[PDB]
């Protein structure tokens, strides 16, 4: 009637842009919904969902074959699940039932309740493989329907904005981004630019800081054997301080988290269960019993694998292909110019003789009204930080929380003064904190056999902080404070 | 219907803060002048010369109060100074707050 015209241009621009947003966050999407399903109904011929999409996603080249592979296994496994419901198959003529063991041999040192698998109830050796014989048949193949369409869906995006790149003559923006024309140089210039600055280039800036911040999340919640061996990579890899020192080692890290999610899941599998046979670690002589055995994540019957800890690593490994290609592409000075510039600086600088050096303007009298928000998180932050290193050394008493509150003592007092140096000192002494951090958490995780959330909450912030020190915005309140 | 007494109510509250603790504010402002002039000269020239500000003043001692003698004037100073000014309601009463915080610390 009236606004009909309006109305319909702006849905052709919701149209536009939900199209553009999805070719360009569509990976992330079939790739986490892909690992979601692997993980749900846990079976074998789900096995090479995740080869193929713990492979693809830190080496890109393979996200083509990779995804028609899986197109194609799940309509394998959907055919074969419904061939699975006729009533000719009778189950009964394919049923084992496994032997009872006696006090002597291959004894469970539990021997009053053998209620578990292989024991309270015939095995089937079509179970272990992933046919059920379910009954509605729907809600037992949802599962499968819904990735076959998330799979078809991809490649309909794909060749809906070649066509819109045929018609109406374009080009693939190089930059890709949501708000094209807001760039490194509008950053600086009002509240709503940073905003949309953030949003385009985010994970550009603060890939690393985040990387190590989801494998601490690992660590923190999964809280076993192989959160110790993610512990060890942490800090192998945060060993080498400077940026340009771990990009060198980022790709062994990749293949590394697609491995041991691989591995995990293989263990996770478990053993096919229509031999009778046993696990090493339930013997007549053994000396594992049911924690030590559920903390290391090995295979068993009795108590089963967590799966869903496999979401974790499959949030580690996606941020990590990520960051490698984000160290991939930061060289390009065709996307340095823009939102670019990533390489640290020298640290033997001073704001004295060189604040008629650096391209960052001026912000300590707040002209502009961010400038108020760049002056409370550039310098009166370092002060906000050493109150949370002080909160988490009081709450959760342990022996660990001297470091905290030394640290913080001393940080507390001899702060106002470390800043005058130039940040190679107060660098070093920030790095020995960091250390000492993840060495807590480290040795808080070991001796398990608690509960780190503000360990992980200082990191984040020490984190912060440092990448803070190493900026050209500190250098105008280094000068402030020389004054 | 009330909001007109509230407001004048918390004007008057901020007023009454700040004139109560006028002495560390004005020393906060002439402070913060001069840092401006010396980051500017030490941003241009080589040397800081704590005595600068003396032998700038001895051109064109102790007196509490330099406002009236404006001797530097440089523009952005008075665009941060108005945009201080002009900052919304309840916010100016926490800068009031501060104000008294920083100046009776002892007492805090
Ligand atoms: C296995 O055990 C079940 C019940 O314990 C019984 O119904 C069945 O006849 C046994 N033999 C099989 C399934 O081979
Ligand atoms: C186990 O082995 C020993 C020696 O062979 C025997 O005395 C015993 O009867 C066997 N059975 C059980 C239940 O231990």
């Amino acid at each position: 009637t009236v606004l009909f015209l309006k109305f319909l241009e702006y849905f052709h621009k919701l149209q536009v842009f939900m199209w553009w947003i999805l070719e360009l966050h569509i990976i992330k999407i079939v790739s986490s919904y892909i690992i979601w399903v692997t993980v749900k109904e846990v079976s074998l011929f789900n096995y090479v969902f995740l080869i193929s999409w713990a492979f693809a996603l830190p080496y890109a080249k393979l996200r083509r074959a990779a995804s028609s592979v899986c197109t194609v296994w799940t309509c394998v496994i959907i055919v074969c699940k419904m061939l699975y419901q006729l009533q000719t198959i009778k189950p009964e003529n394919f049923s084992v039932n496994c032997s009872l063991p006696n006090e002597n041999q291959t004894n469970i040192p539990l021997h009053e309740l053998n209620k578990s698998l292989l024991y309270s109830a015939p095995v089937d050796p079509t179970e272990w493989v992933g046919l059920r014989k379910s009954s509605p048949l729907l809600v037992y193949l949802r599962n499968n329907l819904l990735m076959l369409a998330i799979l078809a869906f991809e490649v309909t995006v794909y060749r809906h904005q070649e066509y819109y790149r045929g018609r109406n003559n374009l080009t693939a923006p190089v930059s890709k981004t949501i708000f094209h024309d807001i760039t490194r140089l509008h950053l600086d210039d009002g509240l709503i630019n940073c905003a949309k600055y953030f949003v385009n280039y985010f994970f550009y800036k603060f890939g690393l800081e985040t990387c190590f911040l989801m494998s601490v999340n690992v660590i923190g919640q999964r809280m076993d054997f192989y959160a110790m061996i993610h512990a060890c990579w942490l800090i192998g890899v945060l060993y080498r301080r400077r940026r340009k020192a771990i990009a060198e080692v980022w790709p062994k890290y990749c293949c590394f988290l697609a491995c041991i999610i691989t591995f995990q899941y293989f263990v996770c599998i478990g053993i096919p269960p229509a031999p009778c046979r046993d696990y090493p670690w339930r013997f007549k002589g053994a000396y594992f019993n049911d924690n030590i055995i559920k903390w290391l994540y090995f295979p068993d019957f009795i108590v089963r694998p967590n799966p869903v800890f496999l979401v974790y690593d499959f949030m580690l490994l996606l941020c990590a292909s990520l960051q490698r290609q984000i160290f991939e592409d930061e060289n390009k000075a065709a996307v340095r110019i823009m939102a670019g510039d990533n390489v640290e600086i020298c640290m033997n600088l001073d704001a004295a003789s060189f604040s008629q050096h650096n391209p960052v303007p001026d912000f300590i009298h707040c002209r502009s009204y961010l400038d108020m928000s760049k002056v409370i998180i550039f310098s009166y932050l370092f002060w906000f930080v050493l109150t949370i290193i002080f909160i988490t050394g009081t709450t959760r008493i342990s022996i660990f929380c001297m470091g905290y509150l030394v640290a913080c003592f001393y940080f507390l007092l001899f702060g106002g003064d470390l800043l005058l140096k130039p940040i190679k000192s107060i660098l070093r002494y920030w790095d020995w904190l960091i250390a000492y951090n993840v060495f807590v958490i480290t040795m808080k995780n070991i001796l398990s056999i608690a509960g780190i959330i503000w360990d992980s909450i200082c990191f984040a912030f020490l984190l912060l902080q440092r990448r803070v020190f190493m900026s050209y915005y500190f250098l105008h309140v280094v000068a402030d404070i020389k004054a | 219907f009330t909001w007109v007494l509230f407001l004048a109510t918390v004007d008057s509250f901020t007023t009454w803060l700040n004139s109560i603790s006028r002495e560390h504010i004005d020393i906060s402002t002439v402070l913060r002048i001069e840092r401006c002039m010396l980051t500017r000269e030490i941003k241009k020239g080589n040397v800081p010369t704590r005595e600068s500000i003396h032998m700038y003043y001895q051109n064109h001692l102790t007196a509490s109060d330099l406002l009236m003698s404006k001797m530097f004037h440089d523009d952005e100073l008075e665009e941060s100074e108005k945009f201080y000014v002009d900052q919304p309601r309840f916010l100016l009463l926490f800068y009031a707050m501060y104000n008294t915080l920083v100046a009776r610390s002892e007492m805090v």
